[PDB]
């Protein structure tokens, strides 16, 4: 007699995954937030003087 | 006579981080042999290597409080 | 140090009275003569408006404010210095 | 004497789920709110 | 003076159900009633205080 | 300075911070021994199915577990005190500074010969010029000569303050009627910032210390020009 | 019904009111300080005195009257008095400290030496050694008293204790005279500071352990004690003699060597 | 057959594998049949059939090891349900953004930035390490 | 009847209960001031406008956490329901000025939140030095009210430690000796001993604040020929102890929840174990100067400090040891009770070896006032303290309430709290060591990406709180109740039945002397 | 531990609104304080 | 130097401190004071565990100096045993107060 | 201690006792798995045979169901000692768990 | 049909934590070489190779010609 983790185990899994990455995702690329990586080997000097 | 000071030597009776003692034995140092000499009638000029070693060593705003307070009659140290 | 007395075999009520009576209220009666004899009043020193003493770094929250719980007028020097 | 059993050595009534979860969030909400309170009221004030 | 001791066991050793703070009688419940309401007023008269203190009095 | 997405320690300027660094390796692998040895130690209880539930005997186990965080604290403590004595030793310097802490900006006192003396506050981010970095540069930079042994002393004139340059691997807090000790060298010529360290109310995260090390020679015509 | 020997207390109104009382009392020096008003303190003081009249009344009841002190609850009450002693003793402890970091290291704003320039000190060979002598003589008044009860002589406990009281009494006036007497002050630096909160301290301790003598006094002129069973009269001893030791350090750090 | 709360002072069945064998039998009260297959547990265990051998089984225990011991699949819900409110999570961290945040400082730009990066390298920051030691000084490019 | 049974208490386990039900409710107020410390951070800029205001959530925070959440649920809401049930006892010895203990609390918790509420609060750190808790820095009256929480609370404690003392050496089984009494016992023992020396001297130390601040002595004050630093010292003196205070009884659960889920009837080395929580109580008193490590005492001092709180890592070890050791060879019931203890056991560990790294005097110079201090800490408290009473909530819950949880939400739970930690507090390291202060509200813009993460790691931890209280209520919403408990022959807590009854040993255990 | 089913169950649907109704409890009231945090600041 | 008037607890000592007090002196301990002495424990010499209902927890120390005591509780009727060590103890109900 | 052949004596002598109750019976078994070791198949045919005097066919069948547990990752523990005691199961009608289909989920 | 061999069967579990307690301690003393190759001794020459050739007056004149200095233009 099948449990509740028997009957909706594998749903839950997949779609909790999906939701999660897909909303993480979209948070830390798409609304401006500034995470302020290491310029190295990424940002053009520029003179300042 | 003796001086080409740079900065206040290193003093074996304050070998320690807090130097709050070394700054007042100085400046006392100095006042009494200033007072020994201008009173007994003499060179102040002996008394140099206190004044020195205190101006190095103490904040001004001690020195400025305590040389009121000897005008003012209110230094509590023993000249 | 054992003293210079005796008892030790009774510590009874007797013992302490008798301590009472032949040696405490005596040591209280000569060091209340010693000092209803040393006692009559020191001249008051000057005032000196010395900075480390008559701190106040807040009012007193009785009387004016400047004056300390038991202030003695002849002993203690407001900041100013004696009063009247 | 007093009550005794589960339920009963509380000193709020869990007779009602409805009412209970009422209860349970006045009270932490009320806990967790506060602080956002009184960063208003220091802002309000000056 | 004499020794009551014995009265007063008899007393506070009746079987009436009272608790000890209201067991010797009608003045426990005076002193109780007096205590109680001096705190509790208190009380609200200190939160009233903060309420107060909590506003600046330009 | 610190820079974006740093890990560990600014790069040392001074050799007691480059002695920190090594110390600070050489303790951290330990850190890492210890704490994957724990966790390891810990997915082997949990992972048969054999069991042994009876009483087990606990004295003779006990020693490993005592005598060896006994070797391994030795270990570090050594080096650790060595490093210690070092920050003490009679080192005469050639140059002695005052900061003093006050809410909130720092002065500075250079009174060896003349009465030279400043007050250095954080530039406001609407002030900042291009390439200049919020909340670290000052008005008037704490100018040093470069290569000497100098003598800091640190006080305060209002409530406690620390003063710190993570670069060269110091920190003294500022005591109002004290005065505290600490030396600085520098190895190289430069920029080294830092920031008060003891909070000391509102304005605590803006009060920021630059040393601007040089040449002696152009440290003493900055000092005359600053009379 | 129980068949162990311990109490099960009576449902009690008085932690609330002495929680209360506390509040009171402590916002009440709030409004003193800072609202110039002592209304609340002086409401506070008064739930206060109310809780530990009624609390400690219970407590005789429940002993005396009812007979709920066993042997294992009385082993229990002096496991707590001697552990509340030993938390009064850490607390004055903080006050040595601060008078011994004070006074080992003067600072340059006191004249760099100790006492201050300035300060002009009692003479430990007055009124304070006349002090010291009160004290020591109530430790052997209190002991006669402890031995009188415990032979069972009624007459000479009560005049021992009377004693003991008195030299208390007198101490703490000696005492009144001398803060008024004094030539400084507690706002006089670290010297005034030091001394008023220390003695200060001790001061309330001994109006304290005098009050507890005088409920001693009155329940044994009613017969309350018996010539084995007064944890009262013993817990009362205690505190008086951890005055008396309290004292003496004070005597010879402040008085004495801080002269 | 039934538990009840107010037996916490008496003997209970337990499932355990380090508890074997528990200290009352799941099944106390015995039907008529279930009393003559006892009696019948008393002569030679060879006459009893599989079924019957099952059915004694079955009254002494509840679980089998192999029942007590099974592996489930609430892992999955476990960390399913996780992910779920972590997600959850980062719509508070949106609407945070949106509604609470306003705009960072203008040394954030990227004219700012570049520039504040050629100052760093100017002024030699970490050059042992950490960053100018990762700038070609000669080719005037982040070291490949 | 409610007034009696509920402000009148004179019973171990309501009382017990009430302080649950405070320290919740303070668990809501620290957990709430510690996201809008994180909300101020989670990007550049400045949020609250006022970082008087920031300074004043930041203290308050870590009052409310130590203060009101966490002694209450460990001391006097673990202590006073478990206690008296482990050694069969019939109640507290002083049932009544235990009820006193707890009402000291909420007025205690009254003049911390009034303390906010006038002037410009109490923006001092919890350390609350002068001269920035003095009468010209902070001129009014928050932190007056702030030193007056602190007596009530002080208070409450020590009577409750003499209360706690006396019932365990005097009120266990005739026949039962201090080495038969199981390891919950001890460490809340030994707590208590603590709570009763270091509390007077913190007493000391704030009463001497409140003169300099009120009736113009000078204690802490140059002016009069005071010092700022003899406060550290009786702050710290107190405030080492006071750490230890905090993670001896969630030591004690921890033993006991991980020998219970490994279905083993005793600890491993449960002399060891005893010996290993009274060597940490008296190193804990002679360590304290750690605190001070930059205020410019003497180098020997300093060496020595160093040496003597290194020592605490080996009686330390030995209890860390004797978990494993016990998981050893278990049969491991994977509960939800038995997860928070596998995550203390190993975080723990890990804040308690930053600790180590900080022990030295030469290194902390460096990491003293940095973030690399608040990431050691809040691994031991956080991860250490706060797992400890979850575990032991989820653990003992069944006793206390007589229904059962869903233990699989709570493993949920458990997942969700697990990952937030360690997103905030983990990157901290970094920050440290890279130079950031504490007790900042902005920061250099190197720092921002460490500073974003944590911020959302704090979010996450708030999900889980939220959860927390859900899981709660579906529980007294679902009145499931408890049947069956398992080894009840070495858990004698258990025995009564769930909840148990009002009065429990009324006729006493029965124990030969043999 | 073993445990009796539910006296009073709490269905999926049940359990929706209890976690919905918590979870506003704590967000509603601290989101209007922020939402509004800048009409205190100038002002 | 010498007379009396402070009661005795013979004289006057109430309630339980009184009960206890007479029952010391006939060598009884109706409010479990003290430890009880252990017997053989065999099946033949059983501990008596007195008891004021049908059954009261013990706790078996099997071993000297054990560090674990094991609980269980015995009911009226017939011996039971220590589920760790097997020594037997016997509930005998009842009386205390009369 | 004692050596392994004196343990395994001891343990057969005990449940060789000729009047063993079922608390006994109980207690050893349970006392029995707490150690890290199966038991030797001389013990186990001693305690099956204190379950027919016992007249328990169920606890017969607990105890093999224990014997492979205590096996743990070790498969060929199991079927040897199932070997050891086939006569021994022959002679007393004791079928093992996976013969009634309680090996199976 | 041929008889099973006498598999082990007492310290099942003592012998498995004698296997990998050796392993716990290997992956340890193994990964210790690797912390002390790749981090630490790594940054003993960083520091070593920098300064072995470096001028700090060169250093210095390039910073001055960068216009970086409030003392030195
Ligand atoms: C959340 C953001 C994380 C960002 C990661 C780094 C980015 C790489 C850049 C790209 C890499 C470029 C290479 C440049 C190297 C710079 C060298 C240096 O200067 O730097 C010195 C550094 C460098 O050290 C490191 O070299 C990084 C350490 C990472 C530790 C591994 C655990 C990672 C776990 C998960 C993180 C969060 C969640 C839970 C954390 C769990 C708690 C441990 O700074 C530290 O001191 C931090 C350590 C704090 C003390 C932690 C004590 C024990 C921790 C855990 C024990 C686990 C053992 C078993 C093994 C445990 C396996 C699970
Ligand atoms: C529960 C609270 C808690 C606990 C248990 C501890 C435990 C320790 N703490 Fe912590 N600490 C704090 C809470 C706590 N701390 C707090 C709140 C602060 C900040 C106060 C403030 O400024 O606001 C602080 C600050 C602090 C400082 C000050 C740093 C500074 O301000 O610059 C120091 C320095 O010595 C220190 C060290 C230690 C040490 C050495 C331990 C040790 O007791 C740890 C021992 C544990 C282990 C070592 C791991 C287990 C052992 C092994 C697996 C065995 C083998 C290990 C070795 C051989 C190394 N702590
Ligand atoms: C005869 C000796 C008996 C002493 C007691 C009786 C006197 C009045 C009340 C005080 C008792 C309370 C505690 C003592 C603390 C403060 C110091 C008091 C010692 C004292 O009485 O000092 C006086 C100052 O008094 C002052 O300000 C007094 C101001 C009164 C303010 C009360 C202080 C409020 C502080 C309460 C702190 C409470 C916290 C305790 C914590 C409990 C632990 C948890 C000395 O007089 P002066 O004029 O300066 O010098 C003499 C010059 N001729
Ligand atoms: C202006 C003056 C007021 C200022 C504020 C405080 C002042 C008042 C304090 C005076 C202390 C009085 C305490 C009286 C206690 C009376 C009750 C009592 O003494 O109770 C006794 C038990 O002891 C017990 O609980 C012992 C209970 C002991 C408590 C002792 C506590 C000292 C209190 C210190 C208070 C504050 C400390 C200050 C810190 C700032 C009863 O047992 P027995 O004696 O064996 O009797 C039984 C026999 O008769 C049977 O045959
Ligand atoms: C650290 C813990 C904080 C965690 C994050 C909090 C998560 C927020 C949940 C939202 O709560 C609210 O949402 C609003 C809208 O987004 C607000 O409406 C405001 O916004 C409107 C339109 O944008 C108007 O409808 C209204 O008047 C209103 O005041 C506001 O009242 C508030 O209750
Ligand atoms: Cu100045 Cu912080
Ligand atoms: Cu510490
Ligand atoms: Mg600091
Ligand atoms: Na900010
Ligand atoms: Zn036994």
């Amino acid at each position: 007699a099948p449990d509740f983790h028997d009957k909706y185990g594998n749903a839950v899994l997949a779609s909790g995954a999906t939701f999660c990455v897909a909303v993480w995702v979209y948070m830390a690329t798409q609304i401006g937030i500034e995470w302020n990586p290491s310029p190295v080997g990424r940002v053009t000097p520029k003179e300042w003087r | 006579k003796i001086k080409n000071y740079q900065t206040a030597p290193f003093d074996s009776r304050f070998p320690n981080q807090n130097q709050t003692r070394n700054c007042w034995q100085n400046y006392l140092d100095f006042h009494r042999c200033e007072k020994a000499m201008t009173a007994k009638g003499g060179d102040v000029s002996v008394c140099e290597w206190y004044r020195r070693v205190y101006k190095s060593l103490c904040p001004i705003s001690w020195v400025s409080t305590w040389d009121d307070r000897r005008a003012e009659g209110t230094f509590p140290g023993k000249i | 140090a054992s003293a210079a007395k005796g008892d030790h075999g009774g510590t009874g009520a007797r013992t302490w009275r008798f301590l009472t009576f032949g040696l405490a209220l005596p040591s209280v009666a000569l060091c209340t003569l010693n000092s209803w004899l040393h006692s009559g009043h020191r001249e008051r020193p000057a005032f000196i408006p010395y900075h480390h003493l008559r701190i106040r770094t807040k009012p007193f929250s009785w009387g004016d404010g400047n004056h300390t719980f038991f202030h003695n007028p002849r002993v203690n020097p407001l900041p100013t210095g004696y009063e009247k | 004497h007093y009550e005794e059993g589960p339920g009963k050595n509380i000193p709020f009534s869990v007779e009602n789920k409805w009412r209970l979860l009422a209860m349970m969030t006045l009270f932490f909400g009320s806990g967790f709110a506060a602080p956002f309170f009184i960063v208003r009221h220091q802002l309000l004030k000056k | 003076f004499e020794n009551r001791v014995a009265e007063k066991q008899k007393l506070f050793q009746e079987d009436n159900g009272l608790p000890v703070h209201l067991k010797g009688g009608a003045t426990d419940n005076i002193l109780y009633r007096v205590t109680m309401t001096l705190c509790l007023g208190g009380t609200l008269y200190s939160l009233y205080c903060l309420g107060w203190a909590s506003f600046p009095h330009k | 300075m610190a820079y974006p997405m740093q890990l560990g320690f600014q790069d040392a300027t001074s050799p007691i911070m480059e002695e920190l660094l090594h110390f600070h390796d050489h303790t951290l692998m330990i850190v890492f021994l210890i704490s994957s040895l724990v966790l390891y130690i810990i997915s082997l209880m949990l992972t048969t199915k054999l069991t042994h539930t009876s009483t087990m005997d606990a004295q003779e186990v006990e020693t490993i577990w005592t005598i060896l965080p006994a070797i391994i604290l030795i270990l570090i403590a050594l080096p650790s005190l060595r490093i210690l004595y070092m920050m003490d030793e009679i080192n005469n310097p050639s140059l002695t500074v005052k900061t003093m802490g006050h809410q909130w900006y720092w002065s500075y006192e250079y009174t060896d010969y003349e009465d030279l003396s400043f007050d250095s506050y954080m530039i406001p981010t609407s002030e900042l010029k291009p390439g200049e970095l919020r909340l670290l540069e000052v008005d008037n930079r704490v100018v040093l000569p470069m290569e000497m042994t100098i003598r800091m002393l640190v006080s305060s004139e209002d409530v406690l303050h620390s003063w710190a340059v993570p670069s060269l691997g110091l920190k003294t807090d500022a005591i109002p009627g004290r005065l505290n000790q600490t030396t600085l060298m520098s190895s190289r010529p430069g920029l080294y910032y830092g920031q008060c360290s003891e909070i000391c109310g509102s304005n605590h995260s803006f009060m920021p210390i630059v040393l601007e090390l040089v040449p002696l020679k152009y440290f003493e015509k900055w000092s005359a020009s600053m009379l | 019904h129980q068949t162990h020997a311990y109490h099960m207390v009576n449902p009690s109104p008085w932690p609330l009111t002495g929680a209360l009382s506390a509040l009171l009392m402590t916002s009440g020096l709030t409004m003193w300080f800072h609202f110039n008003s002592m209304t609340l303190l002086m409401i506070g003081l008064t739930t206060n005195m109310l809780t530990m009249y009624q609390w400690w009344r219970d407590v005789i009841r429940e002993s005396t009257f009812q007979g709920h002190h066993t042997p294992a609850v009385q082993k229990g009450l002096r496991y707590g008095m001697i552990l509340f002693i030993i938390s009064e003793v850490l607390f004055f402890t903080g006050f040595f400290w601060a008078f011994y970091h004070s006074s080992l290291a003067p600072t340059p704003e006191l004249g760099g030496c100790w006492p201050p320039t300035g300060i002009h000190p009692l003479n430990p060979l007055e009124v304070p050694l006349l002090n010291t002598s009160v004290l020591l003589a109530s430790g052997v008044s209190i002991t006669w008293a402890h031995h009188s009860l415990m032979e069972g002589d009624r007459k000479h406990m009560l005049q021992a204790l009377f004693i003991t009281i008195t030299l208390g009494v007198y101490f703490t006036l000696l005492q009144a005279s001398e803060y008024y007497e004094a030539p400084f002050t507690i706002s006089d630096g670290v010297y005034g500071s030091t001394f008023f909160v220390a003695t200060g301290f001790h001061g309330l301790h001994v109006i304290i352990g005098s009050t507890f003598l005088i409920v001693c006094f009155f329940r044994q002129l009613k017969f309350h004690f018996t010539s084995n069973h007064h944890f009262g009269f013993e817990a009362a001893a205690w505190y008086w003699h951890f005055v008396d030791v309290v004292w003496l350090f004070l005597y010879v750090s402040i008085y004495w060597w801080g002269s | 057959s039934v538990v009840k709360s107010e037996d916490y002072a008496l003997p209970s069945y337990v499932d355990r594998r380090d508890y074997p064998l528990p200290d009352v039998a799941h099944v106390k009260n015995l039907s008529a049949s279930q009393k003559a297959l006892k009696e019948k547990e008393k002569a030679s265990w060879s006459s009893l059939s599989i079924d019957e051998k099952v059915e004694l089984y079955r009254l002494k225990f509840k679980e089998s090891f192999a029942e007590m011991n099974r592996s489930t699949n609430e892992w999955k819900t476990v960390v399913g349900a996780a992910m779920f409110f972590i997600g959850f999570t980062a719509l508070l961290l949106i609407w945070e953004k949106h509604y609470v945040y306003g705009p960072i400082p203008h040394t954030f730009e990227e004219e700012w930035v570049a520039k504040q990066t050629k100052r760093m390298l100017d002024m030699k920051v970490a050059p042992i390490q950490g960053f100018s030691a990762k700038w070609d000084y000669d080719k005037n490019e982040w070291k490949k | 009847m409610f007034i009696n049974r509920w402000l009148f208490s004179t019973n171990h386990k309501d009382i017990g209960t009430l302080y649950l039900l405070f320290g919740a409710w303070a668990g809501m107020v620290g957990t709430a001031l510690s996201l809008l410390i994180r909300a101020e951070l989670g990007q550049p800029g400045t949020l609250l406008g006022d970082d008087q205001i920031y300074n004043v959530v930041v203290t308050a925070h870590a009052f409310v956490m130590i203060f009101f959440m966490v002694m209450p649920i460990m001391i006097g809401g673990f202590g006073n329901w478990l206690v008296p049930l482990m050694i069969g006892a019939p109640d507290m010895a002083f049932p009544r000025m235990n009820n006193m203990s707890f009402w000291l609390l909420p007025p205690s918790f009254l003049l911390l939140l009034a303390s906010s509420m006038v002037e410009a609060g109490a923006g001092t750190g919890w350390t609350v030095y002068p001269p920035l808790a003095g009468n010209l820095a902070h001129a009014g009256a928050s932190v007056d009210l702030t030193i007056f929480s602190l007596h009530l609370a002080g208070v409450s404690s020590i009577l409750g430690a003499i209360n706690f003392i006396t019932t365990i050496i005097n009120m266990k089984p005739p026949a039962m000796s201090q080495y038969q009494t199981p390891l919950f016992v001890w460490s809340v023992m030994i707590t208590a001993v603590l709570l009763l020396l270091s509390l007077p001297v913190l007493a000391a130390g704030i009463t001497m604040l409140l003169t300099d601040r009120n009736l113009n002595t000078t204690f802490f004050d140059p002016a009069g020929g005071g010092d700022p630093i003899l406060y550290q010292h009786l702050f710290w003196f107190f405030g080492h102890p006071e750490v230890y205070i905090l993670i001896l009884p969630g030591f004690g659960m921890i033993s006991h929840i991980v020998t219970y889920y490994s279905g083993k009837k005793e600890p491993f080395g449960y002399m060891g174990m005893v010996w290993a929580m009274m060597s940490i109580g008296f190193l804990g008193f002679i360590v304290w100067a750690h605190h001070m490590f930059t205020v410019g005492m003497d180098v020997d001092t300093r060496a020595y400090f160093t040496s003597a709180t290194m020592i605490i890592a080996i009686p330390t070890g030995v209890k860390v040891f004797s978990w494993l050791a016990t998981l050893h060879g278990g049969n491991i019931k994977w509960s939800p009770a038995m997860m928070w203890a596998l995550g203390f056991i190993f975080l723990f560990t890990v804040g308690g070896l930053t600790g180590i790294v900080l022990a030295n005097s030469s290194l902390d110079i460096v990491l003293h006032d940095t973030y690399y201090v608040v990431a050691h800490f809040h691994y031991v408290l956080s991860m250490g303290a706060v797992f400890a009473i979850m575990g032991g909530f989820v653990h003992w819950f069944p006793l206390f309430s007589g229904y059962t949880l869903n233990d699989t939400w709570a493993k949920i739970h458990f997942a969700i709290m697990f990952v937030g930690v360690n997103m905030t507090f983990f990157p901290q390291h970094f920050l440290g060591l890279s130079g950031m202060p504490r007790r900042y509200s902005d920061y250099p813009d190197a720092y921002t990406m460490w500073n974003t993460i944590s911020s959302m790691g704090s979010f996450i931890s708030l999900t889980a709180v939220m959860l927390m209280v859900f899981i709660i209520w579906e529980a007294f919403a679902s009145k499931r109740e408890v049947l069956t408990v398992d080894l009840t022959t070495t858990n004698l807590e258990w025995l009564n039945g769930c909840p148990p009854p009002y009065h429990t040993f009324e006729e006493p255990t029965y124990v030969n002397l043999k | 531990i073993t445990a009796k089913p539910a006296k009073t169950p709490t269905s999926p649907k049940e359990q929706a609104i209890g976690l919905s109704v918590t979870f506003l409890s704590f967000l509603l009231p601290a989101g209007w304080v922020l939402y509004h945090l800048d009409n205190y600041k100038k002002s | 130097a010498s007379g009396g008037g402070v009661p005795t607890d013979e004289e006057q000592a109430t309630g339980l401190e009184r009960e206890v007090m007479l029952a010391a002196r006939k060598g009884q301990d109706p409010y479990n004071i003290l430890a009880p002495k252990a017997t053989s424990g065999t099946k033949e010499d059983p501990n008596l565990v007195p008891s004021i209902t049908n059954k009261r927890i013990v706790g078996c120390i099997c071993e000297e100096d054990n560090s674990t005591v094991i609980w269980f509780w015995l009911h009226k009727g017939e011996a039971q045993r220590c589920p760790s060590c097997g020594t037997h103890y016997k509930l005998v109900p009842h009386q205390l107060a009369h | 201690h004692e050596t392994d052949e004196e343990f395994d004596a001891r343990w057969v002598t005990y449940f060789n006792k000729p009047d063993i109750d079922a608390w006994e019976l109980r207690k050893g078994m349970n006392t029995l798995v707490g150690y890290d070791l199966v038991p030797e198949p001389k013990i186990i045919d001693a305690a099956l045979r204190a379950c027919r005097r016992l007249n328990d066919f169920a606890s017969a069948v607990r105890i093999l169901e224990v014997v492979k547990d205590k096996a743990g990752p070790h498969k060929e523990i199991y079927p040897y000692v199932i070997q050891e005691l086939r006569p021994t199961l022959n002679e007393l009608g004791i079928s093992t768990p996976e013969e009634l289909g309680l090996d199976k989920v | 049909s041929t008889a099973l061999a006498k598999p082990q069967m007492r310290g099942l579990l003592a012998r498995r934590l004698r296997f990998h307690i050796v392993g716990a301690f290997m992956v340890s003393l193994g990964f210790a070489t690797f912390y002390k190759f790749a981090v630490a001794e790594k940054r003993k020459k960083a520091y070593a190779d920098f300064y072995r050739n470096y001028d700090s007056m060169k250093d210095f004149e390039e910073m001055r010609k960068a216009g970086i200095f409030q003392s030195a233009k």
